[PDB]
């Protein structure tokens, strides 16, 4: 479906600027630093906890492989 | 009016690719499309530009392959360009189905399930392509993967023999593989041209799940100006392998000629495959094994079925959220372990994995879906 | 060669009248004329 | 040298009135006695066809070359139809008269109406007949003519529906070769010397020759649910160049005949007044007054609310009734006089109307009354005339039309 | 006086075929100067390693 | 009313040259252009001088291997062959006659007709060197290996139809069309010489 | 079966742009020529590889013209040997894998051309078998042929410790220790496999310094179309 | 009654409030929903649209409103049950009939 | 008697200048009619946010009667004598004019005079002309071609007094009291602002005199803090679309920054604009056309109408087109729009300039026909230019405008520009701003 | 001709981490080889002396060649 036959949309204005009118990076860091924290507190406890058991289940596994290969004294 | 919507041929590239409506929000997520294509499109060119100089002859094989690194102009270039981007089709990949996941993409059935043909196809090929240098790892793994057909009843054996054209991968299996290997890509190419023909129907989805008619831009320039940095970003990872790391991601094995009586110490196939590789080797019967790694791709066809939610993507939904991340690094404990031997207690871990990796998407993903319904109230 | 006070569209909405001030010119007083032309926007007269 | 016009009627029949005044622009008019009125039942629209139809191909031109090779010279070619006569109209900087000239001719004279291209050109009647009736106006002054006349006045300028993709090039070719002929023509100008346009008339315009409007009274009623009726009641006036009809002209004004002061509340308008003292929601009201060749109409138009319709008409036609009884001071019919004299001047103001004026007058009468003479005729109207005029249309029989909501607009015999 | 980008712009980017050959011009310098720049920066941190360095001794 | 509605403040997105609402921005409307088509045209140099290495090496790779150029050349010793003899040797998979040829044959060679030949060529413009003459070991006709010192013209003789060349490798009495070819080469010192 | 892996020596070709030490190199592969080549074979790298690397096209000619190699038919049809040249590859010590097993006591000798890359630790690995030699713990003894390497998978090795001081001496007099004669030969096998690593590091180089400029263009190129949609502001006027 | 205070903080975890979403409008539509939004009220539809459109933009610079624009728990009007469970209620009766 | 010629004897127009500095001017012809008014530099440009729309709410109070001629004496005086009284405000012209007999221009330079300086400004007569306004805002409402202007001047001059509207924001309509329409007037209307301008039946000596007798009073002084001066007005490239599905046909209006009224350059603008011309659906011409726009609009049925512009201010403009097109329409017609303005840049041709100069020559000469349009063309000039410009130098100037000019003069104000957009309607279709101002270049000149 | 390898692996093995692990080698040592048949051995204990020592031995052999 072509632009024109998309949807029906009734009393919505849109403003807008040139992009030679404006700058690419307005208050890249001074808002952008404090967004990217906003996100990452956001979904930290979602994204991480996995991770770290995959941590915490890889490095157990791991140097329990390297005991397991040692003699017991016996 | 203009010659972009009259020619037969720009009409199509106009619709398609310029001034398509895109929704305005679609995150990084939604790249890894293009860049499956220009993985495609990359391998192609290496690959015909390697067997300009390659030989499917056993004895001459390896030999080829080394004459192309060692003799060739920029033929290391091109060999560790084909095989690091084969590793970054295979990244590009999950990432494109995971988003597919997260995202509830998988609702457009069609576009999905010719995802899962083109997915299963890339397999097939890359499967091949490892084989061709005729390395330890190439006929070692080609021997013990092929010969997982002989678990199934009356038939397989013979299956097995016929696939090889002998009674051992030997000289019959390389040249055709070769073949095989060569013609595939191109049925991906027509594959993936109806993958996209049906996803022009409904147009992407994108973060919300929710429809973006209301919000649609054209895809050029804002898409265009996208996938160009996209494209970029994809070529720095791939030659930060390929000029600073072009073993990383294979293995030492694939170095010495393959020997059909020197067995390598703990033979396993490339990295991409390993998640389904632990998954057989959980399960003790071999039969029972090979339709475990059957029904771990295969699965991705069921989870259409499966979906739950009366919300179509994950962003508003923190179980399935939690859950899916759990997946992710289920199938990344899997890989860990499909590396390992087969010991303590890495045969545990891998169980455990793979028992979890089947729980997460046949019950807790969809159990989850209704429990967060019944907290709004659905 | 001169654009009309008005350019014609057929299905385009019409102007609303609310108050006296706007409504007062409209009350025909003499008979109709039709003019059509190459250049000039088709108009009919009082 | 100041310049006055100059004026020739050949034996064989066609005017020629032309002021050459040195301005840059050249304005000639070709007149026609071709209105709607001399359409017939079987023919209805045709005339709308042929007002669209300049530009089709020519003899001597193509319709490609009459397009481009006016705008090439900046130039303008317009077509304007009334009931009684069809004017058709070109403008150009002064070197090019000949090049616009030679297409005029070709249009009016020797049209070729090829059935390709009058039929391509159907769909334009549904467009500008659609187009001109957005104006209510036009709804109801067509239906007015319609319910007042039998015959030939009760024409519309507009192409009826049902005609609409079914009006023929022989049609066209009889209309054409039946009502353009040099004893029904007169050819006006500015900015071009008379004599050339004489030899033109005689080289090109020499062509060979080829019934009276009957008063009914009737109505007609367009329901529509518009929250304002249009509206307009009317009765036989005069014919146009009888003295009679400057009195109706001079009642006109009297009563009102559409604003002079911008966002003003018309004080000096008496039906404007009369309506205003008992309704003082939206309205708009205005004394009417057409004049013809075989006859007239005269009377009011209003512009109400629904649900007032009766109210003003009724208020309207009461004061109509006053001047009719003979309440009328001298004050009124000096400043209705005032009004016409400052009017007419100002129509012929412009180059435009004064091209309109000479071309009217050459087929309506024998030849051009200066402004002078024509104020002394509105001068030589009595408050008498003008108490006669209204008196006329209250016991004259009624003609009337109506669109909007009609719930509330009374009938003739209600009134 | 017009600034630096004004004066890039009206001379070179303005019209399309003064932008092309800009680009091919300056893609002609930028390799060379890029290719002996990096190639600099490669030999100095690789001082006496490269058989460019230690050619002179067998010759 | 539509005239209600009034645009926002866009005071944080604009351009500094921009901000200032009392002066009209085609002053800096030059130089604004200027800098966002240097972004683009400087990211297009870059572009090019990729895409110039990237297809070039491609083109590269289809050009002779380093072990192909190992083949190409073949140096041969000029002491080790004596004045009248030929000694053979393998190039390109193939024979290469090179002959040290005598005071006689040099001026017999020399004033030989010119027309006579079926492929009319003179000696000082087949050899580099008048005492030298370096010659592929393939007979034209239908590709067989001549003899040395054998013949009725004293050079090159083939016993598979009947091919007689002389002591410069010119066909004289037989059916072969072409002399024998002669190679690309140059004397490097007095002592060598490098063909190929 | 319990493993000891090798530490990460400082090599002079450890980092990302730092290239081979092409005089170690040339250490190296007399290293190889002098001790391993009557043991290992080194198929292929041949004597042209050498040239523009570690010795010059005359120094390489000489190298190779020092060798036997077999080569034929002649038109007698006999199969002659002669003086080696720069297109000959490096010869091998034996016939074919089942004399050299015989040669080591049933052991075959790897081909050591990529050594470095097919073995897990590479130049690091090959450095410890080679300096780790040592004598054995109590409580072990493996068959008569089998040596005591920490280093080597299984605890035990068919190689006799094929260097130590003095075991040859080098062209430019550097003084040959055991430590030496290993980083040298190492040095050489890490070339042997994979000659690019100059080449590559240098491409390395130049591609790290385009993506450094290129990205934050287009990532500019990027925001700028972008900022039209970015900047816009929504109103929602119904009646 | 009791998971009251669970809804209460499911509610504000999912987040689609942070957008000026009701949970209405983050329904996956299906061809009930459809029809159930094409039977809306001139109203309801473009505030809908609008709601929407302001998440999706907002999504598109990845950004939230305002903590006091967002939607309250209690505030979140159920606007399209009343049409999607007529819809719902009218298919299973063809789908009854039909058998 | 030639063209060229005829130019040469057209009436030249007068002009004095009184001590308060009203300027008088006058073109004099025997005609029976005349036409004088007031043109003052005073608009909605002139306007502060607090103030806007009192320069319109004054004109619904200025023919409501003045301190001589109290309610609708004023008004029955016009009417008794045959007169016509007009009035219009712009952004930067507000202006009153009477159209009367010749022989009555003495009373119509006083009845100016009186509603201009006396204007009476009534306590209820303001109460009542407000909600008259608020009306008269809510049909302009439904005027697609009124809103989609007022939003291209919104968004073109943003943040400046030209981005707003001659009418005002309702909320001002509202509040505006008689003290800030006062306020407004002294500060304005000044001889040295104000043009008494006449065409028709008259001496210019007889004018001046009446100018003297009742626009003496007229101040023309400044006290030292103030006087006003207009800034200058930033165009900004920007878009502004109100969607509104709802409606049946699409307005779009575009244009780029114009030079404003003084700049030579306005007339080779004019002629390219000829060149691309205007169109509506009711044109006889159809495919036939000569301008490329109108006959691939007419034979693809792309719009129902379109114009071009050249809208001039002070020391800036809009310079560009409006269409009114089918919801499935609006990208072929921006295309092909876009695509003229490219082929006048780069490669306007020697015979359709020399149309578009004889477009021009035609559309001003016939244009300044009757005393109304003269008396205004005097009135305006005066204060745009400083003169009035005759036709014979309109003529040189059009003369020296060849192919080589359309070129070079389009290059400068079409050529990879930043344009403003404004939409109204079913605007879906309507073009991203990128693809907009990415077809305000080619890639080939 | 002394080895700096053999100067360095001495120096490496007067620290903490290798004679602590020097003494576990040689606890095993006068294990082992004091009682009788038990097919224990010492392999484990020496590497990781080898270990905490040629880690060491990597750090700085380097430099001296
Ligand atoms: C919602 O986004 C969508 C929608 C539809 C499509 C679609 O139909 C197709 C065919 C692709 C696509 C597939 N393969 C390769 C590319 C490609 C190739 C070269 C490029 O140039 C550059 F890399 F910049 F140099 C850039 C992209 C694009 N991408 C899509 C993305």
């Amino acid at each position: 479906r072509q632009f024109g036959h998309l949807t029906r949309v009734r009393h919505v204005i849109t403003y807008s600027l040139s992009p030679f009118e404006q700058r690419a990076f307005p208050h890249y860091f001074s808002k952008g630093i404090p967004n990217v924290l906003r996100r990452t507190r956001a979904c930290i406890l979602r994204v991480a906890p996995p991770f770290v058991a995959f941590y915490l289940v890889y490095t157990w596994g791991t140097q329990e492989f390297e005991k397991s290969k040692r003699k017991n004294p016996a | 009016t203009n010659i972009r919507k009259s020619h037969p041929l720009m009409k199509i590239v106009n619709n398609a690719f310029i001034d398509l409506p895109a929704p305005s929000n679609i995150s990084s997520w939604w790249n890894f499309g293009s860049l499956l294509g220009i993985c495609l499109i990359l391998q192609i060119l290496t690959g015909l530009f390697l067997a300009m100089h390659y030989t499917s002859d056993t004895t001459t094989a390896f030999s080829s392959v080394t004459h192309i690194c060692r003799d060739v102009n920029y033929g290391w270039i091109i060999r560790y360009m084909h095989a690091n981007g084969a590793s970054m089709f295979f990244i590009c990949l999950y990432m494109h189905v995971g988003r597919g996941l997260y995202y509830g993409s998988y609702t457009f059935l069609e576009t999905w399930n010719i995802g899962v043909i083109l997915l299963l196809t890339v397999m097939a090929t890359a499967f091949m392509g490892y084989v061709l240098p005729w390395g330890q790892m190439s006929f070692w793994g080609a021997t013990v993967i092929t010969n997982l057909l002989s678990a199934i009843p009356y038939i397989g054996t013979n299956l097995v023999e016929w696939i090889w054209g002998g009674f051992s991968v030997d000289k019959a299996t390389l040249t055709r593989f070769f073949a095989f290997h060569f013609i595939l890509p191109f049925i991906i190419m027509a594959i993936a041209m109806v993958h996209l023909l049906f996803l022009h129907e409904t147009g992407s989805n994108n973060p919300t799940g929710i429809s973006s008619d209301v919000d649609k831009i054209p895809f050029h320039p804002y898409y265009t100006i996208k996938d160009i940095l996209g494209a970029l970003l994809l070529i720095l990872a791939l030659m930060l392998l390929v000029l600073f790391a072009p073993d990383l991601l294979g293995d030492p094995d694939n170095y010495t000629p393959a020997n059909p009586l020197n067995t390598p110490p703990h033979i396993k196939p490339e990295w991409y495959f390993l998640f389904a590789y632990a998954i057989l080797r959980s399960i003790p019967n071999k039969l029972g094994g090979v339709l475990a790694l059957a029904f771990s791709i295969l699965i991705l066809a069921l989870i259409p079925l499966l979906h739950t939610s009366k919300q179509r993507s994950m962003m508003f939904r923190p179980l399935s959220q939690c859950l899916f991340w759990a997946l992710v690094a289920d199938l990344l404990t899997l890989t860990w372990i499909g590396g390992q031997p087969v010991e303590h207690p890495y045969i545990t871990i891998g169980q455990l994995a793979s028992v979890l990796y089947f729980l997460l998407i046949l019950v807790l993903m969809p159990t989850a879906g209704t429990i967060e319904n019944k907290l709004l109230k659905w | 060669a001169v654009p009309a006070t008005s350019e014609s569209p057929v299905l385009d909405l019409k102007r609303s009248v609310l108050c006296r001030e706007s409504l007062r010119g409209q009350a025909a007083g003499r008979p109709l004329v039709a003019s059509v032309s190459l250049n000039v926007p088709a108009s009919v007269r009082y | 040298h100041p310049q006055d016009l100059e004026f020739t009627r050949l034996p064989n029949g066609l005017v020629i009135a032309s002021l050459e005044n040195y301005a840059p622009a050249s304005r000639i008019g070709l007149f026609i006695k071709a209105g709607s009125r001399y359409e017939n039942s079987n023919n209805l629209g045709t005339s709308h066809l042929l007002r669209l139809a300049s530009s089709l191909t020519t003899k001597g031109a193509s319709s490609f070359k009459i397009t481009r090779g006016i705008e090439a010279v900046g130039g303008k070619l317009s077509v304007t139809s009334t009931r009684e006569n069809m004017a058709y109209t070109v403008e150009c900087l002064r070197d090019d008269v000949d090049i616009l000239m030679e297409f005029l001719l070709n249009v009016t004279t020797a049209p070729e109406f090829r059935r390709w291209e009058v039929a391509a050109l159907q769909p334009q009647l549904r467009i500008d007949k659609a187009v001109a009736l957005q104006n209510p106006q036009a709804h109801v002054i067509e239906n007015l003519h319609a319910a007042a006349y039998r015959n030939a006045l009760a024409n519309s300028l507009y192409c009826p529906d049902y005609r609409i993709g079914k009006v023929t090039p022989v049609e066209l070719h009889d209309y054409v070769q039946n009502h353009f002929t040099s004893a029904r023509m007169a050819l006006i100008g500015l900015g071009v010397s008379h004599p050339v346009l004489k030899q033109v008339a005689e080289q090109f315009l020499n062509i060979r020759g080829g019934a009276k409007a009957k008063y009914h009274g009737g109505e007609i009623r367009e329901q529509n649910g518009d929250s304002l009726v249009h509206a307009a009641l009317v009765a036989e006036s005069a014919a146009i160049g009888s003295a009679e009809a400057n009195a109706f002209s001079v009642l006109q004004h009297v009563l009102g005949a559409g604003p002079h002061v911008k966002r003003g509340s018309n004080a000096t308008s008496s039906l404007y007044q009369a309506v205003a003292k008992g309704v003082h929601q939206p309205f708009d009201v205005s004394a009417f007054n057409a004049s013809y060749s075989d006859s007239g109409l005269f009377g009011f138009y209003t512009i109400s609310q629904a649900a007032s319709a009766g109210d003003v008409i009724k208020a309207a036609y009461n004061q109509v009734k006053t001047i009719a009884q003979g309440n009328l001071s001298n004050p009124d019919v000096q400043a209705a006089k005032n009004k016409l004299k400052a009017g007419y001047l100002m129509s012929v103001e412009s180059s435009e109307g004064f091209l309109d004026e000479v071309g009217s007058q050459a087929l309506a009468a024998g030849s051009y009354t200066p402004p002078s003479t024509v104020l002394q005729q509105i001068d030589a109207v009595a408050d008498a005339d003008v108490i006669n005029a209204a008196k006329k249309f209250v016991s004259g029989r009624k003609s009337m039309a109506a669109s909007g909501n009609l719930g509330h607009t009374p009938f003739i015999d209600e009134l | 006086a017009p600034t630096l980008t004004a004066r890039l712009y009206s001379l070179l980017f303005r019209r399309t075929s003064t932008f092309a050959l800009t680009i091919v011009v300056g893609a002609l310098f930028f390799e060379r100067a890029f290719d002996q720049g990096a190639d600099a920066i490669y030999e100095h941190i690789n001082e006496g390693k490269l058989w460019k360095h230690i050619k002179h001794k067998y010759e | 009313s539509h005239t209600d509605i009034k645009v926002p403040d866009f005071s944080d997105y604009r351009r500094p040259e921009v901000l200032d609402s009392t002066k009209s921005s085609k002053e800096s409307s030059e130089a604004r252009k200027g800098f966002s088509y240097l972004v683009t045209a400087t990211t297009t140099v870059g572009v090019a001088y990729a895409a110039k290495n990237v297809v070039s090496q491609f083109v590269s790779s289809m050009s002779a291997s380093a072990d192909v150029l190992a083949m190409s050349k073949i140096e041969i010793k000029l002491s080790d062959i004596p004045e009248g003899k030929n000694m053979a040797f393998k190039w390109r998979g193939k024979p290469l006659f090179v002959r040290h040829r005598t005071k006689k044959e040099i001026d017999q060679e020399a004033a030989v007709e010119v027309s006579q030949l079926r492929d009319p060529q003179h000696d000082l413009e087949r050899v580099k060197k008048p005492e030298w003459v370096i010659l592929i070991g393939v007979c034209t006709h239908l590709g067989c290996v001549p003899i040395a010192n054998a013949g009725d013209f004293g050079g090159y003789y083939c016993p598979c139809h009947g091919s007689h060349y002389d002591a410069s490798g010119r066909i004289r009495k037989g059916p072969a069309p072409l002399n024998l070819e002669v190679p690309s080469y140059e004397f490097t010192s007095d002592d060598m010489v490098i063909v190929g | 079966d319990l493993e000891l892996h090798p530490p990460s020596y400082p090599w002079s070709h450890r980092g990302l742009l730092s290239s081979l030490d092409h005089t170690s190199i040339r250490r190296g592969f007399q290293v190889y020529k002098q001790v391993c080549s009557s043991c290992h074979s080194m198929d292929y790298v041949a004597y042209r590889h050498l040239v523009g690397v570690c010795y010059t096209e005359d120094e390489a000619k000489a190298l190779a013209e020092e060798v036997e190699v077999q080569d034929g038919p002649n038109e007698d049809g006999e199969m002659f040997m002669r003086p080696g040249k720069l297109s000959d590859y490096f010869p091998k010590p034996y016939p074919n894998p089942e004399a050299a097993r015989a040669a080591n006591n049933g052991a075959l000798p790897p081909d050591l051309s990529y050594i470095v890359r097919a073995r897990h630790g590479g130049e690091d690995y090959v450095f410890s078998l080679l300096t780790g030699y040592c004598e054995p713990p109590t409580g072990v003894s493996l068959r008569e042929g089998l040596y005591f390497n920490p280093y080597f998978p299984g605890q035990a090795i068919g190689m006799a410790p094929p260097i130590y001081n003095e075991v040859l001496e080098f062209d430019d007099g550097t003084p040959a220790t055991m430590s030496q004669v290993a980083k040298d030969v190492c040095t050489f096998l890490r070339w042997a496999a994979e000659p690019e690593h100059d080449h590559r590091k240098r491409m390395g180089l130049k591609m790290l310094l385009m993506m450094g400029l290129l990205l934050p263009l287009v990532y500019a190129m990027k925001r700028h179309k972008w900022s039209v949609l970015k900047s816009r502001k929504l109103a929602y006027r119904p009646p | 009654r009791w998971l009251e205070g669970i809804r209460k903080w499911y509610y504000n975890a999912a987040g689609f409030n942070k957008l000026g979403l009701m949970r209405d409008d983050t329904i996956h539509e299906n061809d009930d929903v459809k029809e159930a939004i094409r039977r809306l009220p001139e109203n309801l539809y473009d505030d809908r649209v609008f709601r929407i459109k302001r998440a999706l933009d907002l999504s598109m610079r990845q950004q939230i409103l305002p903590k006091e624009q967002w939607t309250k728990y209690e505030e979140d009007k159920s606007y399209l049950e009343p049409y999607l469970k007529e819809v719902i209620r009218e298919r299973k009766e063809r789908e009854e009939w039909a058998k | 008697a030639t063209y060229a010629q005829a130019l040469q004897s057209v009436p030249e127009t007068q002009v004095s200048q009184l001590d308060n500095g009203l300027r008088v001017a006058s073109e004099q012809s025997s005609q029976p009619t005349c036409t004088v008014g007031v043109w003052i530099d005073a608009g909605s440009r002139y306007e502060s946010e607090k103030n806007n729309g009192a320069g319109y709410f004054v004109e619904h109070l200025a023919f409501k009667g003045t301190k001589n001629r109290p309610g609708n004496a004023l008004e029955k005086e016009v009417e008794s004598m045959g007169a016509h009284l007009n009035a219009y405000s712009t952004r930067e012209h507000t202006a009153y004019y009477i159209k009367a007999l010749s022989k009555d221009l003495p009373k119509a330079v006083e009845l100016l005079a009186d509603i201009v300086q006396n204007c009476s400004l009534e306590d209820s007569q303001i109460e009542k002309e407000r909600d008259v306004i608020l009306q008269e805002l809510q049909e302009n409402d439904t005027s697609m071609r009124d809103v989609v202007f007022n939003y291209l001047h919104a968004t073109a001059f943003q943040g400046t007094p030209l981005a707003q509207s001659v009418e005002g924001p309702s909320e001002n309509v509202r509040k505006l009291s008689r003290a800030d329409l006062t306020e407004y007037l002294s500060r304005h209307y000044k001889a040295p602002r104000m043009v008494l301008a006449a065409a028709g039946g008259l001496e210019h000596r007889q004018l001046l005199d009446l100018a003297q007798k009742h626009f003496s009073g007229l101040s023309g002084t400044y006290d030292e803090e103030t006087v006003p001066t207009l800034s200058p007005c930033r165009f900004t490239g920007s878009q502004i679309c109100h969607r509104e599905d709802g409606l049946p046909l699409a307005h779009v209006a575009i244009a780029v920054e114009g030079p404003g009224w003084a700049h030579p350059d306005n007339v080779a603008l004019q002629v390219a604009n000829a060149i691309i011309g205007h169109y509506d659906c009711t044109y006889g011409g159809g495919a036939h056309l000569s301008s490329p726009l109108a006959s691939i609009a007419a034979t693809n049925k792309l719009c129902q109408s379109f114009q071009t512009f050249n809208i001039c201010y002070a020391d800036t403009g809009l310079l560009g087109a409006h269409f009114v097109c089918d919801h499935m329409s609006i990208d072929d017609m921006m295309f092909v729009l876009q695509g003229q303005w490219m082929r006048l840049c780069t490669s306007a041709t020697e015979s359709e300039v020399l149309r578009g100069k004889n477009l021009l020559r035609n559309a001003l000469v016939s244009h300044l026909d009757g005393t109304t349009p003269v008396c205004e063309d005097i009135g305006r000039s005066l204060l745009t230019y400083g003169r009035r410009i005759p036709l014979a130098e309109w003529e040189s100037r059009i003369a020296e405008v060849d192919a080589r000019v359309v070129r070079e003069v389009c290059s400068k104000y079409f050529y990879d520009q930043c344009p403003a957009v404004a939409g109204f309607g079913p605007i879906e279709q309507l073009p991203d701003y990128n693809r907009i101002r990415s077809g305000m270049f080619w890639l080939r000149f | 001709l002394v080895d700096p390898l053999t100067t360095v692996r001495e120096q490496c093995e007067q620290l903490e981490k290798c004679v602590k692990a020097r003494e576990r080698l040689e606890l095993c040592d006068e294990r082992v080889s004091s009682r009788s048949q038990t097919e224990e051995d010492c392999t484990e204990e020496l590497l990781d002396f080898l270990h905490a020592r040629d880690h060491c031995v990597a750090h700085k052999l380097f430099n001296s060649l």
